[PDB]
């Protein structure tokens, strides 16, 4: 649950 | 890398088991040998990273025990020598007998395959969680740094079931800065941050307050996933647009309340940690004013 993107 | 202080010999360590896998790293029980006063075997959590996993990562690492080094609070588990002499790295740490928050929080549903035989947490419990995780948080910003990762599971147990704060692989220094405007290409926990840094990648301790209501109703859930249902896309834009989580069920109202105040959409407006432990030292436990945070001297 550490989603990547910005 | 580099020997510190906090060096030990890997001699004096042996590893039991596997614990589990963590933001990054790994996390195995095992017993160090004469590290404390007193004891000889003192069983401790060691955390280590592949010598063969990506730069930018064993960095994340290096700067986990290092800010470790300082953080000497109650309710902040306690670092308790490194071991960088050759491979691989070993940090290693004060073991908490009932693992992380969240695991422990689902073990206490009345179905629950693994329910330690009592009742789910009464409210006169809660209230003591929400206050030690506050404190540690209050520490935290004291000597200045934004923790960016506030959540259940990297909350751990006690034995004594006392909450202290764990994994500070986001956790930043912040004199000067008092930030990031974030930077692009990274894991992130959606469910957990404010809004402002979910556009504007920020991080503050407003925004680790923000974090804060979460872990409450994950407390209060009994660790039902926040935003569940919901995709992280969906709720990046949800959360974003001006949206907040839920309220469980048969949830008391006085937490109700705090969790309302973390969510104001301006960080602005967020309580401070300090702000929260006075909200709620009137209810605690008759130990928590000596082993504080709030009271220790160091708050100025
Ligand atoms: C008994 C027990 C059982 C599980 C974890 C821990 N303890 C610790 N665990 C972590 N990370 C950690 C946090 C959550 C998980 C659960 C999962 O697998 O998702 C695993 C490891 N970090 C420090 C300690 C510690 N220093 O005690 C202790």
């Amino acid at each position: 649950d550490y989603m990547n993107m910005s | 890398f580099v020997p510190d202080e906090w060096e030990v010999s890997r001699e004096k360590i042996t590893l039991l088991r596997e614990l589990g896998q963590g933001s990054f790293g790994m996390v195995y029980e095992g017993n160090a040998r004469d590290i404390i006063k007193g004891e000889a075997e003192t069983r401790v959590a060691v955390k280590t990273v592949n010598e063969s996993a990506s730069l930018r990562e064993r960095i994340e690492f290096l700067n986990e025990a290092s800010v470790m080094k300082g953080f000497t609070c109650h309710h902040v588990v306690r670092l308790l020598g490194v071991v960088s002499k050759g491979q691989p790295t070993l940090v290693v740490m004060e073991l908490m007998a009932h693992g992380d928050l969240k695991s422990y929080l689902r073990s206490l549903r009345p179905e629950a395959e693994n329910n330690p035989g009592r009742p789910p947490p009464t409210l006169q419990e809660m209230i003591q969680m929400a206050a030690e995780i506050a404190d540690g948080m209050a520490y935290l910003n004291a000597k200045k740094f934004v923790h960016r990762d506030l959540a259940a599971r990297n909350c751990m147990v006690a034995h004594d079931f006392t909450v202290k704060i764990g994994d500070f692989g986001m956790t930043r220094d912040i004199y000067e800065t008092d930030y990031y405007r974030k930077g692009g290409k990274g894991l992130l926990p959606v469910r957990w941050m404010a809004p402002e840094s979910l556009k504007d990648g920020v991080f503050t301790t407003s925004s680790d307050m923000w974090s804060f209501g979460v872990v409450l109703w994950e407390i209060t859930s009994l660790a039902e996933q926040p935003y569940q249902g919901l995709s992280n896309e969906q709720v990046l834009k949800f959360v974003m647009d001006g949206g907040y989580l839920d309220q469980p069920d048969n949830c008391p109202e006085r937490v109700t309340d705090l969790m309302r105040m973390c969510w104001q959409f301006n960080p602005k407006m967020r309580p401070t940690f300090l702000e929260i432990v006075n909200l709620l030292k009137d209810d605690l436990h008759p130990s928590f004013p000596e082993v504080s945070f709030f009271h220790s001297e160091e708050n100025k």
